[PDB]
RNA sequence: UUUCCAACGGGGCCUUUCCUUC
């Protein structure tokens, strides 16, 4: 566990055995799919959507109430971003990492950290390349990635 | 990361009997875990095991008795040509008279005697005695 | 120890274990319905907050986040379900 | 300004073939976007007649 | 409105119950018009613990959405209006085969068309709005298999008597034994 | 030698079931 450090720490969400229900939940497939699409037009990521909707509204999970995961919804309604949002925060970080090495080159730990992050990015992409969510030949690079995330 | 789960069971098995326990909680099980334990409980080396359903891959509680010296798993599943079943029994089994090498053949998971009668061959899986 | 019923473990001991370490795992967080008597209808909230929740109309508060369960702000009521 | 153009004749033939792969790129992105848009009719039409026959084999048996 | 709701030519019970719906139909606005859109394909009759044979109604399964909205009120009038009978609502599902080697490629297969997923919707249909909160399977030292299907809490009254019919109902469909249980 | 007896394999049927196709 934890490829990129030594921590073995187990943490995660515990899914309820209940694949239907709350049943104290009312609403409807129409109600959330509209709450979903109305946030995803506001700029929110499929993670912050199920995040905000879980605490502010009742949504335990949007896959029990609606038959599809918060990403497949954004896709069929045409909100699906160019790059996955995991892969996006990675590239977004490496940018804020590399930006800091350019301003201070005397930090080697950073130079280390930048290696780990980039090592992750390139391997994630390589998967997304295999099942064709990214174009075969899609690659990360330091020049185009600063622009790519912004 | 977990590699052969068949072995992560037969291990929690071989650590219950020696420690003297009458039962164990094995995880995740499998189609093949079930069919190992089935050829096992069939010759009596264990009692009844009960598939519990987590919503993911499963657990099992196996009630075992006393009679099982070792139930082993052969990690590379070697190709056994039906001359070589003899040599697989002659190696890891305590005698000719009992004990069972359990392989996989096209005809499904079974012990090497039910192989010798049905006359099919295949990839070895493990053994029990 | 040396024989026990694993299939049918005590709910006393089962309630103490970790949420991954129960027989079939289940979450230990809950949901609740909160009131601010100024507003006549309730919002459903998640026991563990993160995002600091507000009710339907007015801008007030409900809870504030921490590591664990949401800390509800001052005079409030919570039914659980 | 770099090399890879050996003379006029090549530079043209490059340009010749660059506008040809920019059309095959345009024509395929218009025609397969005609495949998507116009199968969205056959979804709204076949979802209509199960919503039109939904009130039709309801109302007419009254 | 007699054989319309039948959705098939035969037979007798399918008529009787088809007649039974229409006797529950004209009660005017909320006791009809939400009961009319529903239909059923067929009915089968099989035995039960109470000596009262079971009446199992098949459903095309778009339609389990509305039937579930009624159900309890309906199966209360069906077991009353047709009594000495146990009335349950099953949904007809496809069950596609697992392709063989020598077999030639067909359209792929969804997993909800799979023999095992189907029998796991059968147990989900035979029981109703209580829930299924867990499962187990004992493999008896005889080599037998017996499925312990655990149920929930509230409203559970409605199937209380219906326990030993589902086991039989499901054993006429499948070839596998069922038992139930509740919390402690 | 059939009948009885169990035993061990083989094959084929029905159950929502390609074993391609006229
Ligand atoms: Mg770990
Ligand atoms: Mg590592
Ligand atoms: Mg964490
Ligand atoms: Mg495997
Ligand atoms: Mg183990
Ligand atoms: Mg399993
Ligand atoms: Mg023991
Ligand atoms: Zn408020």
């Amino acid at each position: 566990g934890r490829m990129h450090s030594a921590g073995k720490g187990i943490s995660s969400s515990a899914i309820p055995y209940s694949r239907n229900a709350p049943a104290w939940f009312k609403l409807s497939s129409e109600s959330v799919i509209e709450q979903i699409v109305k946030y995803a037009r506001k700029g929110l990521t499929p993670s912050q959507i199920g995040v905000l909707l879980r605490d502010a509204h009742g949504v335990t999970q949007a896959r029990v109430i609606t038959g599809n995961k918060i990403m497949r919804i954004l896709k069929s309604n045409g909100l699906a971003p160019e790059i996955p949002e995991d892969l996006y925060y990675l590239i977004k970080k490496a940018v804020s990492v590399r930006k800091h090495l350019e301003r201070n080159r005397k930090d080697k730990d950073a130079k280390f950290r930048l290696i780990l992050i980039e090592s992750r990015i390139h391997r994630l992409a390589r998967y997304y390349r295999t099942v064709a969510v990214l174009p075969p030949n899609w690659k990360y690079e330091s020049a185009t990635a600063s622009a790519l995330v912004n | 990361t977990r590699s052969s789960v068949l072995a992560d069971a037969l291990n929690a098995i071989n650590n219950a009997e020696k420690t003297g326990k009458r039962q164990v909680l094995i995880r995740p099980s499998s189609k093949v875990i079930i069919k190992f334990l089935q050829v096992m409980q069939k010759h009596g080396y264990i009692g009844e095991f009960e598939y519990i359903d987590d919503h993911r891959s499963g657990k099992i509680v196996v009630q075992l008795n006393g009679r099982l010296n070792k139930c082993g798993v052969i990690s590379p599943r070697f190709n056994v040509k039906i001359g070589d079943i003899e040599k697989w029994t002659a190696n890891l089994l305590p005698a000719r008279q009992f004990g069972y090498v359990i392989l996989t053949t096209s005809a499904g998971i079974m012990d090497h005697e039910e192989a010798r009668r049905k006359h099919v061959s295949g990839k070895i899986l493990g053994f029990v005695y | 120890v040396l024989v026990q019923d694993l299939l049918h473990p005590t709910a006393a001991s089962e309630a103490r274990k970790h949420k991954l370490k129960t027989l079939v795992q289940g979450p230990r967080s809950y949901f609740l319905d909160v009131k601010c008597p100024g507003c006549l209808n309730i919002t459903t909230v998640f026991s563990h907050a993160q995002t600091a929740v507000t009710c339907e109309s007015c801008s007030t508060i409900l809870c504030t986040p921490t590591g664990g369960k949401a800390k509800l702000s001052e005079g409030t009521s919570f039914r659980r379900k | 300004k770099g090399n890879a153009f050996k003379h006029k004749r090549a530079l043209v033939e490059h340009i010749i073939q660059a506008k040809a792969d920019a059309q095959r790129e345009k024509a395929l992105n218009e025609e397969a976007e005609a495949r998507r848009l116009k199968n969205r009719a056959a979804r709204d039409r076949r979802a209509q007649r199960v919503a039109e026959k939904r009130d039709a084999l309801l109302k007419e048996d009254a | 409105p007699q054989a319309k709701i039948l959705s098939q030519a035969p037979t007798e019970l399918e008529l009787q119950v088809a007649q039974a719906f229409v006797e529950l139909e004209n009660s005017s606005p909320e006791l009809k018009a939400e009961l009319r859109p529903l239909q059923f394909k067929s009915i089968r009759e099989i035995d039960v613990a109470g000596g009262k044979k079971a009446l199992a109604i098949f459903v095309p399964v778009p339609s389990l959405a509305g039937f579930h909205k009624v159900q309890t009120k309906l199966t209360r009038e069906l077991e009353k209006k047709f009594q000495d009978r146990h009335v349950i609502f099953l949904a007809e599902r496809r069950i596609l085969p697992k392709p063989s080697r020598t077999s030639r490629q067909v359209q792929k297969r969804p997993r909800s068309r799979t023999l095992t997923a189907v029998h796991d919707k059968i147990l989900e249909d035979l029981v109703f709005p209580t829930e299924i909160v867990g499962k187990r399977v004992r493999y008896l030292v005889g080599g037998n298999k017996i499925q312990k299907v655990l149920l929930d809490s509230k409203d559970v009254q409605q199937i209380d008597y219906k326990l030993e019919s589902f086991q039989a109902v499901y054993n006429k469909l499948t070839g596998k034994q069922i038992v139930f249980e509740i919390p402690s």
